């Protein structure tokens, strides 16, 4: 049984769903289960109570949305499980599970707990015939063609650094924060709570996402910025009310260098990227810095590159030549390159069979994956 | 002490009992 | 015992009823119980000594009228009951009590207490099957076909926005305010004594009304019709006499949007429509803001829609799509509404058995309604 | 210029005033201004047209009140301005503004906004020597005399939960919620709006507060409240006309615990408390959680702390010390620290001088609080 099988990008924001040998994913949407904060009196209303995907995205208002998916490490499992069905479903693929092979993404040093309770979910509720968990910067790499390099991404949930060299992963020298696009959204809401406009309510946190997509910038110089009186720039909500954001657009994603600004000190992207380069061999080092990959949703801020450059060049050796590369669908990149494994005739060996699943366990999965 | 509003029979505080 | 089940459309001002499946009510009749003033010396004279409906309209100048409901709040409990069984008597309807389901109609925000001494006169004193009491709002949607939208309604009593989306009735948005028609009915009579023609007697306060509904605009500046000298135009009372009404006319049902006129710091219509879509969620107000319905009598006042749509242009959020949307028959609104949701299949699920009122109480009645 | 400085305790409910070195505050009246709503025909009349401290509270019938200030932000300005005038005034202080240095208080995690204008308020309109802008739990503590504490407060306007470790206030540890006081009153006259007894007016409001101040209680578990059925406990108003409250009264403070009954989901006030402790680094938790004050008049209701306790029992780790403190003097917690701060010799060198705003501005004043 070997069909045409189903590339599943799991993430904290958004999950990106489709078929193997695509181009694109066809299948996004944000990864939320929305349920009505109001009671509904007339009949003729939206059914089912439970509303994932572009429904989602339509009525708002309505639901109290709440992310299962936390860092990458999902702490409701009967919600997951709920997206999971969804993308299965009629309304978005229009296929059943027991046809088609699953080609998972995680992301590097999650719970080994959840990776065993995911395995569960995709043989047991679901009847996959086999399943294969693979890492983000690997997919990454395959979907630009290339085998080289360090791959920073920043998702909504986890921003982390692999170094690789022609198809060789380092596990040691691998580092990761929990400082991403989720973090920054809910700094710059807390920041639009001291310029004066709260958005307290867990639908109108979807507003403060908008908000950091459309108007943030990162500044090069923080400290000739912090000097500077800004211009206060506006934007308009849905509703239609005018809102003056303020300094907060350039403070709010500088969280992403300086985590010490939400109280969580850790080492920042620009210091995880060099750390990885530093922590991996001697000779690999130069190599690693010209080959940088760039992915996720927070390498989409405005002159985010420029400012990563600057940091490489503040803290690397000095007379080093620095590539920061960045594709064009740089959110859809970890798809991409799914779809690229998947399609590739190795790929009937790195999976996990369910017969394989039903006499081993969890030990031939954490086997096969590393 | 002076002044409109007071709670008489509150106490200072609510404590769990210590163990050992 | 599943019968054609009866529709009852209360109200203060006016009390409309019929069947379930019907086009247009075909018994409709003031809310009042009128009793003979003077003295009957001569036999073959009219008798009961309690006039109900057509007979009451016909003999006003015999009848001391008085409204058993001030504001959809029934103070005497007497003359409601009545009412109900001259609705349910040879006279309208012809039918027994004991046979039909009743759809009884309620303002929002009332007082319990009155909700469950209507629940005791169905159950008790008329030995209903099944009863079950709605809102205006929800009913006003059903009759025009649409999910969506606010439903500002003025009668005589009440006037209260409920802002519903898509099926989604938002119990802590809903504004209501105690100034309808008889409120400015009650504010043109004092009007019509500082011109000179006044009026004392409860008879006497039904040419008011004529007065009312007939000779009455809205202007959409008031401050220039004040510096303005008016025409003074005429109006033929029942008697014969002419009456010169002046600047009552426009000044009196102003009193809708200026509450402090009367004497009470309240909201106004247009506050009020405005203050229902405020409350709710930021992402439905643009959708609450297209669909606005209208209903009861007194939105039927001359240059009433234009003025409520200046009016929320000046107070909501600029660059935003208004519609005050009403329906051909804007009296017969709700009870289009209730026959059709009568009609329905699932009105057997949503009503009050009278068995389940025996066994549990007022708090069935509770647990049903809202 | 070192005179004996004055303590101005902001709040949207009450406003404490007086001088530094006291045990309680003099002059305690509630923060509103009040216009008369009426014509005054007849001469010899209240003079002044604005109203402000006793005159207002024994006058309410006439003046239509409006809070300037709504969950610790400032709407109307010069409300505010005529407000601050009054407390200088020789009607309360008897004293020039010149004279004395001021403690100014506000809420944490407010518009910088309102700072900066509250700072241009008493530097130009008034001409202050020093201003000094100060949390309410660091004054809470030190008015108890500690230095560890979590002050769970809870005013009119805002309730929030500051934990405090030997001096030590941690910013990013703060929980914020706009429901406290006002809202519970508010949701009271709701309820008995559906009990019966309507109140609409400004003045009328009032009467609302002063039901909830006497007759109100938190029930340990509420689904049991809820199953049985009530005494229904009477009151008498300042017209004599007895109310009968029922279960309105243990139901109102609710929307402290369960803010979801208002419509509006946040944390809750046993949530933030917890919240805070638990944003907190791991080894001060304990310490915490010994150390937890009370504060503000919305602390006060019949088995708070009980029930507060309770849900520390039932969210927190098991076997661990749990200690809610709770001064004699929870009103003027934050007054009595802020006479003891005003009186201490380190209180010259953290105030901002007039000659320092005067060169820096606004930069100064945000520098100096943090």
């Amino acid at each position: 049984i070997a069909n045409q099988p189903v590339v599943i990008d799991n993430g904290s924001g958004v999950i990106k769903a489709g078929f193997a040998g695509d181009q694109i994913p066809k299948y996004c949407f944000p990864n939320y289960v929305g349920r009505p904060k109001h009671v509904r009196v007339m009949a003729g209303a939206l059914e089912g109570d439970i509303f994932i995907g572009p429904k989602a995205e339509e009525h708002r208002g309505l639901l109290s949305i709440r992310y299962p998916m936390e860092h990458g490490i999902v702490k409701d499992w009967n919600d997951m499980e709920r997206i999971w069905q969804y993308v299965y479903s009629k309304e978005q693929l229009q296929t059943f599970s027991e046809e088609h092979p699953v080609l998972l993404t995680e992301a590097p040093l999650n719970p080994r707990k959840n990776r065993e309770r995911a395995a569960e979910v995709f043989f047991e509720t679901f009847n996959v015939p086999a399943l294969f968990i693979s890492m983000q910067a690997v997919l990454s790499l395959y979907a630009t063609g290339r085998t080289t390099g360090v791959v920073l991404d920043s998702g909504d949930g986890v921003t982390h650094a692999v170094p690789i060299y022609e198809g060789f992963a380092m596990p040691h020298s691998i580092m990761r924060i929990d400082i991403a696009g989720r973090d920054v959204s809910r700094f710059l809401r807390l920041y639009l709570r001291k310029e004066g406009y709260d958005f307290h309510s867990s639908s109108e946190f979807e507003i403060v996402k908008a908000i950091k997509e459309r108007a943030c910038y990162l500044s090069i110089n923080p400290q000739k910025d912090e000097t500077l009186e800004t211009e206060k720039a506006q934007y308009y909500l849905p509703d239609g009310s005018t809102i003056e954001i303020g300094p907060s657009r350039f403070r709010a994603p500088e969280l992403l260098f300086r985590p010490d600004l939400i109280g969580e000190e850790s080492e920042g992207i620009h210091e995880v990227l060099v750390f990885a380069i530093q922590k991996s061999d001697m000779d690999l080092r130069r190599t690693l810095f010209s080959n940088i990959v760039l992915s996720g949703g927070s390498t989409l801020f405005k002159g985010f590159g420029d400012r990563l450059l600057s940091e490489v060049k503040k803290l690397a050796p000095k007379d080093v030549k620095i590539r920061i590369s960045a594709p064009q669908e740089r959110l859809y990149s970890t798809w991409i390159g799914g779809s690229i494994l998947a399609s590739l005739d190795t790929f009937k060996k790195m999976w996990v069979s369910k017969k394989e699943y039903e006499e081993d366990g969890a030990r031939s999965i954490h086997r096969k994956t590393f | 002490m002076a002044d409109p509003k007071y709670a008489d029979l509150p106490g200072i505080a609510r404590n769990e009992p210590d163990v050992y």
